[PDB]
């Protein structure tokens, strides 16, 4: 099991910028036969990985000349000379010298933009849902940048783990921001035993958590 | 002009098996090594199994994790993968690859869903701004689509007239059933002055719901 470590995991760039991505193997990629079987792949959303580079530095037919691979032994580099829109995706390196064949974790190529704090909205359970014996508390954290963010659920000031469902959007085409959905699901019984429900988000944009709260009794 | 087109995916109750078929269509099938690779719900690309050729005495290799349960085979044209004893952890997208002198060609992929769940219609709920209080210039509304199965729901805002300011979050599997949510940001001029309706479809259970967002 050769370990392919890929760096960085996310690479913000502006269109026309040059980008470089690295890959390290645990063991040497040099096959007894003399070949170095290291491949570079690009996966655009909704499609399958397509190889760009094979055997370190051979560019597959039809791949733009703006892509080039280099390295030897256990250190490999992928280089894009002028980032275009159609270049955005996830890039993987993979070795095929040793069984089992293995892959790196991916590097996402995304647009660079100014930091923007999340706009947080909190939503108590709807009447229709309580009527069913369930109570879902929802929090939207919209249009923020960078993507990194932590969300904490607090009930009567104590932290709640269990029953949280998080979902994230992909970088927005228009503005380059990300959005996130955090839903805490409780039983109607539980929701009626507690009063204070809070959504607290930690983001680089601010030193202190972004808090959004509601009191059930005040509903 | 290398072509790989896999087939044979769907739902599978765990413990149960399934058979994946890939017909390699634009090369000397005999000269290439064939492979099965899968991609898990996240960032996890995984090499599953390998079937070599004559020269390499049709050796067969398999990843730790499917060893004794899956069989790669070839029809010198096509390659098959017999998936037996399907667990949840084997849920992912499955791609067929043709390998040759360092190069690799991938097909389209086939999704393999492993779940006990049966077809269940979603519960759609209106998400109105806070317990009759503070919100409204520009107000944010939402719609919650809870516990449906399988895979596909469609959510629209005002029958698709209102497209801007909406965010639709990818569905996530909450212990055998999916949940989806969507937000729409309007202006205080607009709501509740106007009508804001969440439209949801779940073709598989024949559901078509329209939920109006009313001031809570
Ligand atoms: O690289 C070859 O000599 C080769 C030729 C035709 C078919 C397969 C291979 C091939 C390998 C052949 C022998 C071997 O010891 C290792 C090979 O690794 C390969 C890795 C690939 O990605 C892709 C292909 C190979």
């Amino acid at each position: 099991d050769v370990v392919m470590t890929q760096t960085p995991l996310s690479l913000p760039v502006s269109l026309g910028d040059q980008a470089s991505i690295s890959c390290r193997s645990s063991q040497s990629l040099v096959h007894s036969n003399g070949n170095t079987y290291l491949r570079w792949y690009l996966q655009k959303p909704g499609q399958s990985p397509k190889v760009l580079i094979y055997k370190v530095s051979n560019r597959f037919s039809g791949v733009p000349d703006r892509f080039s691979g280099s390295g030897s032994g256990t250190d490999f580099t992928l280089k894009i000379s002028r980032v275009e829109a159609e270049d955005l995706g996830v890039y993987f390196c993979s070795q095929s010298t040793h069984v089992p064949w293995t892959f790196g974790g991916g590097t996402k190529l995304e647009i660079k933009r100014a930091d923007a704090a999340p706009t947080v909205s909190i939503f108590p359970p709807s009447s229709e849902q309580l009527t069913s014996g369930g109570a879902s508390v929802v929090c939207f954290l919209n249009n923020f940048y960078p993507k990194d963010i932590n969300v904490k659920w607090k009930i009567d000031g104590s932290e709640r783990q269990n029953g949280v469902l998080n979902s994230w959007t992909d970088q927005d085409s228009k503005d380059s921001t990300y959005s996130m959905s955090s839903t805490l699901t409780l039983t109607k019984d539980e929701y009626e035993r507690h009063n204070s429900y809070t959504c607290e988000a930690t983001h680089k944009t601010s030193t202190s958590p972004i808090v959004k709260s509601f009191n059930r009794n005040e509903c | 002009e290398v072509k790989l087109d896999e087939t044979g995916g769907g739902l599978v109750q765990p413990g149960r098996p399934m058979k994946l078929s890939c017909v390699a269509s634009g090369f000397t099938f005999s000269d290439y090594w064939m492979n099965w690779v899968r991609q898990s719900p996240e960032k996890g690309l995984e090499w599953v199994a390998q079937i070599r050729n004559k020269p390499y005495n049709y050796e067969t290799y398999y990843s730790d994790s499917v060893k004794g349960r899956f069989t790669i085979s070839r029809d010198d044209s096509s390659v098959y993968l017999q998936m037996n004893n399907l667990r949840v952890e084997d849920m992912g997208i499955y791609y067929c690859t043709g390998s040759y002198y360092g190069m690799d060609y991938w097909g389209q992929g086939t999704s393999v869903t492993v779940s006990s769940a049966k077809t269940t219609a979603p519960s759609v709920y209106p998400l109105a701004p806070v317990c009759g209080d503070t919100t409204g210039s520009s107000v944010t509304l939402g719609c919650l689509v809870k516990g449906y199965f399988p895979e596909p729901v469609t959510l629209t805002w005002n029958s698709g007239s209102l497209s801007s300011g909406v965010h639709t979050f990818p569905a996530v599997l909450q212990s055998d059933l999916y949940t989806l949510s969507s937000s729409v940001t309007v202006t205080s001029s607009t709501w509740p002055s106007q009508s804001i309706t969440c439209n949801v479809a779940h073709p598989a259970s024949s559901t078509k719901v329209d939920k109006k967002i009313e001031p809570r």
